[PDB]
């Protein structure tokens, strides 16, 4: 426990025992390859192509919804290199 | 080290399980989740598929007593979800599934129930442990043959329209 | 809803000649993005409000599983 | 485990030996709330006998009716709104009247279902085990009809057959 911390990173514990073991090497490519896809998703559902009720895509709407995660994932990254993980 | 894969080395959360331990997970999977909660998936998915296997294969050559019973397990779940079989079907699992929450909750957390294990022997197949660990070795084999079958079942029988040899 | 064809909630909305509390232009729509206001009542949307709810909804019920229970997650 | 209905999981701690029908059914932990288990052993023991007289009423307005034209409606749903609200609020003040004073008995006493009712006295001279294994018949026979007349009240409302 004690996520409390004053040192340059976290400790891992706040990523959660599921998050708390995976390398930073797999980390940091899936926040990015997720961050790329969920990019993508959002300028095909919009932007490149313009919306409408016949077109929304389940797969770009989740897909968009890498994006917000991706952030979460290079965070978790970002912790898990810094800790020697 | 491993003994599935001779290159890279055993896992390190794969030690000894009565489940069929070979050492096989070259992604580490383990490593990411609890070995229990992993082993719970495996043996839900096995259940399924070969449940699925028996189904679709049965379904194909002798399912017909009625009328909307008459289709060829391709077309069998637009028809029957119109109709209202998967419906009852769907709440039933979804009642057992709700119950399996608390069982995997209640494992992963401290009791002693094995993963897969529902305490479901009412003909008393197995009776000593030896019995008990070989038909499980036997059942997750089992499983993850008719995971491959089905899969590709389905894939062929999508990628034409046929009988048994798909 | 079952089937996944969502948009079928929203095909022929009320039209602009609609008379609130009377079949004459009505649609058939339930869910719609509409925007702006009934051309008569000079209010929202009934199919808007009804969306805009069903949206609400998802959001908040997702959302209450955040927090820590008896379940380990 | 120690769940008799589902061998798997492990009963929640109030549920253990006594208090006859106790077979380890609580997957949602609803008993970890409840300060004792009377009042909840209470509220199912009522429901029981609400279910068990509704279903007996259902099957017997089904087949028997009273000489009246008022209660010759054969759909209970229906005969809710065809017979008279008199008869209705009778039965309702009837019902009330039984339900104050054991309003102000049940949140309570240690054992709120037991209403001292037995008229034919079918338990005096019963042994610990025959009154327990009647309570395990009433239980059982209630949680039974609860479903039972839950069962028969959807099929009225979704396909008008009050029966089969
Ligand atoms: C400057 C911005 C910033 C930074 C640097 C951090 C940093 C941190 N937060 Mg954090 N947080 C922030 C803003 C920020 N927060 C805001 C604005 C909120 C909302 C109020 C939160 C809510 C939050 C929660 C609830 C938790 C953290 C946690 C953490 C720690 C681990 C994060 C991690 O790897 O999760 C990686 C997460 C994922 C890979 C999952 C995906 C998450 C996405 C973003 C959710 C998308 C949906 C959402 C509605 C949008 C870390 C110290 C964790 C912690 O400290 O544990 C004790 C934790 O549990 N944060
Ligand atoms: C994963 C398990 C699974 C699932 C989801 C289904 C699903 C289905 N089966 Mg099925 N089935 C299964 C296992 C399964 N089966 C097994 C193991 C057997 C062998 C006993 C069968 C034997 C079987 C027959 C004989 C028939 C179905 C039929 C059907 C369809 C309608 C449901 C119905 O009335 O029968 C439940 C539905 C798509 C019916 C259908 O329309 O198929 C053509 C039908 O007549 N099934
Ligand atoms: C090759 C088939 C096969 C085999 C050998 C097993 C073997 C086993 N299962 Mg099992 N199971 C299977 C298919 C199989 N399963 C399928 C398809 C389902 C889905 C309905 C299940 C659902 C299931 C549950 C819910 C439970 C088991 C359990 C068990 C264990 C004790 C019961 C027993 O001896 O079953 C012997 C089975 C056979 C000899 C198959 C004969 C059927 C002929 C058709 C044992 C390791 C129990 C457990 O986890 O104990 C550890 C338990 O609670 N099984
Ligand atoms: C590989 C397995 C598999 C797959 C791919 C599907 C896929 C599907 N099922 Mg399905 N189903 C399955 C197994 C599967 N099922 C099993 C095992 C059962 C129980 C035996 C059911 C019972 C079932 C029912 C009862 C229904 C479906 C429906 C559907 C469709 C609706 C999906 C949708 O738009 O989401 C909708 C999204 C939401 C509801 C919320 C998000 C979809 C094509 C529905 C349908 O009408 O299909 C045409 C439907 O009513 N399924
Ligand atoms: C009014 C309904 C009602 C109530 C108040 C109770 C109350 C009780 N039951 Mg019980 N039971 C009921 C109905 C009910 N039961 C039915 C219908 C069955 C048959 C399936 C059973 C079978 C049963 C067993 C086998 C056992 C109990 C036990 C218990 C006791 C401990 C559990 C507890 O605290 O849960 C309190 C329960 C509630 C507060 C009810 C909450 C309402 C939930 C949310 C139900 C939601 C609807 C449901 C999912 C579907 C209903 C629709 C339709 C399909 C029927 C407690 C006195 C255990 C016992 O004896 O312990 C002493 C025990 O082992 N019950
Ligand atoms: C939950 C309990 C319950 C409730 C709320 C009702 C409610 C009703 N019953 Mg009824 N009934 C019940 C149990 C119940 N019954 C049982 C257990 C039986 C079998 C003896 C009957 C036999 C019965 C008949 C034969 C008739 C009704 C009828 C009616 C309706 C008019 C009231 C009347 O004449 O009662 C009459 C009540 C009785 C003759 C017996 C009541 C026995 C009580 C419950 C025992 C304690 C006193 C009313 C909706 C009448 C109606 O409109 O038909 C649709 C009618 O003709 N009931
Ligand atoms: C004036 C009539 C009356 C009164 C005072 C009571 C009083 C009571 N009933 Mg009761 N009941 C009645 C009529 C009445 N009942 C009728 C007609 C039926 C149908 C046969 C029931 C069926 C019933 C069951 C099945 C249960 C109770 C329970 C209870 C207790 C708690 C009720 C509660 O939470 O308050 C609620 C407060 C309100 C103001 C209710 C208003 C709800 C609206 C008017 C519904 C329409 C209490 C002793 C429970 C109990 O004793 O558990 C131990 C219980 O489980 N009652
Ligand atoms: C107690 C067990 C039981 C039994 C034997 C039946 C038996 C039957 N039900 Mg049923 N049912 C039950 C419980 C039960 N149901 C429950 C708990 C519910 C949910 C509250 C339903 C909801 C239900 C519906 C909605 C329908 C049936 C229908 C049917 C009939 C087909 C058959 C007579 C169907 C029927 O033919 O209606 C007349 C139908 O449409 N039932
Ligand atoms: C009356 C009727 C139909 C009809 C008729 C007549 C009157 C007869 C004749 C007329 O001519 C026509 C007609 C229509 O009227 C009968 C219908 C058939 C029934 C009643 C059979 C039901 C099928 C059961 C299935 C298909 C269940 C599948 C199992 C699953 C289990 C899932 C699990 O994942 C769970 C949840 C936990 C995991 O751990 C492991 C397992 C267990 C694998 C789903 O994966
Ligand atoms: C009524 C009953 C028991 C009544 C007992 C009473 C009043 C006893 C009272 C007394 O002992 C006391 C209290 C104290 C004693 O000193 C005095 C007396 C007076 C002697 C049990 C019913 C118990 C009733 C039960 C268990 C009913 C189960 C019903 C089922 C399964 C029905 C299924 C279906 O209805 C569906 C679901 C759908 C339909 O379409 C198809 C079918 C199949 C018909």
């Amino acid at each position: 426990e004690s996520t409390y911390w004053e040192g340059k990173a976290p400790p891992s514990v706040v990523l959660g025992p599921f998050l708390s073991k995976i390398p930073s090497g797999v980390l940091g490519p899936a926040s990015l390859v997720a961050l790329i896809v969920g990019s993508y998703c959002t300028h095909e559902s919009n932007i490149f192509n313009t919306l409408t009720v016949d077109t929304i895509y389940p797969a770009y709407v989740l897909g968009s919804f890498l994006t917000p995660i991706s952030w979460g994932l290079h965070v978790a990254a970002w912790i898990q290199k810094m800790n020697k993980a | 080290k491993s003994k599935a894969v001779p290159f890279l080395p055993r896992p390190a959360a794969l030690d000894g399980s009565v489940v069929g331990d070979v050492g096989f997970d070259p992604v580490g999977f383990t490593s990411w989740l609890p070995l229990s909660y992993l082993q719970e998936a495996e043996i839900k998915h096995c259940r399924i598929a070969m449940l699925a296997t028996l189904g679709w294969i049965v379904a194909d050559f002798v399912h017909l007593p009625g009328a909307v019973h008459e289709v060829s397990s391709l077309a069998a779940h637009d028809v029957a979800v119109k109709s209202g079989a998967l419906a009852q079907i769907l709440i039933w699992t979804s009642i057992a599934e709700a119950i399996s929450v608390i069982a995997i909750s209640q494992m992963l957390e401290g009791s002693g129930r094995q993963p897969g294990d529902f305490k479901f022997d009412p003909l008393n197949f197995a009776k000593d442990e030896k019995s008990l660990k070989k038909m499980q070795l036997s059942e997750l084999k089992n499983g993850r043959l008719a995971m491959l079958a089905f899969s590709g079942i389905v894939t062929q029988a999508a990628l034409t329209g046929h009988a048994f040899p798909y | 809803f079952f089937s996944g064809n969502w948009k079928a909630y929203a095909q022929n909305p009320d039209t602009a000649s609609h008379i609130f509390g009377s079949g004459e232009g009505s649609g058939t729509a339930i869910l719609t993005f509409l925007g702006g206001f009934h051309p008569q009542t000079k209010s929202l949307w009934l199919t808007d409000m009804a969306h805009h709810h069903l949206a609400i909804a998802v959001l908040f019920i997702v959302a209450g599983h955040m927090y820590r229970t008896n379940w380990l997650i | 485990a120690q769940s008799k209905a589902l061998p798997f999981l492990k009963a929640p701690a109030k549920l253990d030996g006594s208090l006859a029908g106790d077979f380890g059914f609580d997957p949602m932990g609803i008993s970890d709330q409840v300060a004792n288990l009377k009042y909840v052993r209470a509220a199912e023991l009522k429901h029981c006998r609400v279910a068990m007289l509704g279903f007996l009423g259902w099957v017997v307005q089904q087949y028997v009716h009273l000489p009246g034209e008022i209660y010759a409606e054969s759909n209970p749903l229906k005969a809710l709104t065809s017979v008279p609200l008199l008869s209705q609020i009778q039965i309702f003040l009837f019902i009330g009247a039984i339900e104050l004073a054991t309003l102000d008995q049940t949140y309570t006493a240690d054992k709120p279902w037991d209403l001292g009712f037995d008229p034919l006295n079918f338990s005096k001279g019963k042994s610990e085990q025959q009154m327990k294994d009647l309570e395990v018949k009433e239980l059982k026979n209630g949680r039974v009809a609860m479903i039972a007349i839950m069962g028969l009240i959807a099929q009225t409302l979704y396909t008008g057959v009050p029966l089969f």
